[PDB]
């Protein structure tokens, strides 16, 4: 019957700076509204409840607001375990919990251009019929990147899966893993593997590829 | 101090059962209804059950009635969840809760992981990534392919190695099998004379794989 929906999905902020995330519901909670903080591989945690009430033990720079529809929290300086999801909850009909969809503060930094490496798969592994090709983007910031697989120019769809590293602890930088899936029978029918990689870093995709056998 | 604490977790087949329990302590335990709370990897927090002071009224969410029951033993200061016909959507951590006024999660346990797969303990295949050897800024690594369950260790040069090291989350590739890659940038003019070794550890199948990573001839 409620929804909460929690826009943006994503913050991206500078150490020290002031937050504020939104929670909206899709019809009025009055003030029966509370903010949970998830840190890395941590168990979520309260911060804020009837909207604005902080739990017992939490900093003093976490403050909350909003009665109705459209709520708020606030970090007023933002330490480096607050570089969090954020997830508000509601309880309708008495049996009912439910939570919004999370916002995650990010650390915001200049942009970075992946450098972008393509490796063949090891003879050892063609032995036993199945051939992994991976891409490999380093080092890039913002998160949103895009990776595409082409074999002898046909674009690849539906036979790769990514993976997306945290962001790194020094540079505030992600990385990210595409592995290409064939088998070995299809592998040795084609000769030019590509990653062709778009991100705002760079003026114009780049590509890398190898040619099978050479 | 407020605790709870989790227990029962576990790697189960689908449609099987598996009891999680959670011992609360440093408050009064029957005063306030108990709750399961869980979050699927990659996803968000989904309540899944509730059960009154005394036990004697239970919620549970759409997704989960009638296959899990919650229940709770007040003189042994304890909350359990039943999870029957398990199905692989209920893999999850689950974190059970307790509450002040019924209407917030003011304090939680540390989660218990729950698996549901039928797949069987295998330990992963290691093979290279091999640098290209054409900044100069040259990648290596290893791909840590078809092993199951979760998780895998990998370290670099027996831990000598752990500036530039990128170790990925694992992907879940439809054969059940879990796959990942650890990636380490190093210059290009050390790739002839330095050793590089990934160290795998797969400790469900007491599987240990050291793999040297040189230029492909």
């Amino acid at each position: 019957e409620i929804v909460l929906t929690q826009s943006p999905a994503t913050l991206s902020l500078s150490p020290g700076a002031r937050a504020t995330l939104s929670c909206r519901a899709s019809q009025s909670v009055d003030t029966y509204l509370a903010w949970y903080q998830q840190r890395r591989g941590q168990s979520p945690r309260l911060l804020i409840y009837d909207a604005s009430k902080r739990a017992t033990g939490i900093p003093a720079r976490f403050s909350g607001s909003g009665s109705g529809t459209d709520f708020t929290l606030t970090i007023s300086s933002l330490e480096p375990e607050d570089f969090a999801v954020y997830y508000c909850q509601q309880r309708n009909n008495w049996r009912t919990w439910t939570f919004g969809q999370g916002t995650k503060v990010e650390i915001n930094r200049t942009v970075a251009a992946p450098s972008v490496f393509i490796f063949p798969p090891s003879d050892e592994q063609l032995k036993s019929g199945t051939a992994s090709v991976v891409c490999l983007l380093n080092n890039f910031y913002p998160r949103e990147a895009k990776v595409q697989w082409k074999v002898d120019n046909a674009l690849q769809s539906g036979n790769s899966q990514e993976s997306v590293t945290e962001q790194d602890s020094k540079d505030s930088t992600y990385s990210l893993s595409s592995t290409l899936t064939l088998s070995k029978a299809d592998y040795e029918k084609h000769k030019v593997y590509a990653c062709e990689v778009t991100h705002q870093g760079l003026s114009s995709p780049v590509t890398k590829s190898f040619n099978r056998g050479e | 101090q407020v605790q709870l604490v989790e227990s029962g977790g576990g790697v189960v087949q689908p449609g099987r059962s598996l009891r999680l329990s959670c011992v609360g302590s440093g408050f009064t335990f029957r005063r306030d209804a108990k709750y399961w709370v869980r979050q699927a990897p990659g996803k968000g927090l989904e309540w899944v059950a509730a059960i009154s002071h005394d036990g004697g009224e239970e919620d549970y969410a759409e997704s989960v009635k009638g296959r899990f029951t919650i229940s709770r033993d007040n003189s042994r200061e304890t909350v359990y969840l039943e999870m029957n016909s398990l199905r692989p959507e209920d893999t999850a951590v689950y974190y059970c809760a307790t509450t002040r006024s019924g209407w917030y999660f003011d304090y939680w346990g540390q989660g218990a992981l729950v698996t549901v797969s039928s797949a069987s303990t295998k330990g992963p295949s290691v093979f290279p990534l091999a640098p290209s050897s054409k900044g100069g800024t040259a990648a290596l690594g290893c791909l840590v392919k078809d092993y199951f369950p979760e998780p895998v260790t990998v370290s670099w040069n027996s831990g000598a190695l752990t500036s530039g090291v990128h170790t990925f989350p694992a992907v879940l590739q439809s054969s059940g099998l879990y796959s990942l890659s650890s990636v380490v940038t190093v210059p290009s003019s050390s790739l002839g004379t330095q050793t590089y070794i990934c160290n795998v550890n797969h400790k469900p199948s007491n599987t240990k794989v050291d793999k040297k990573v040189e230029p492909k001839s």
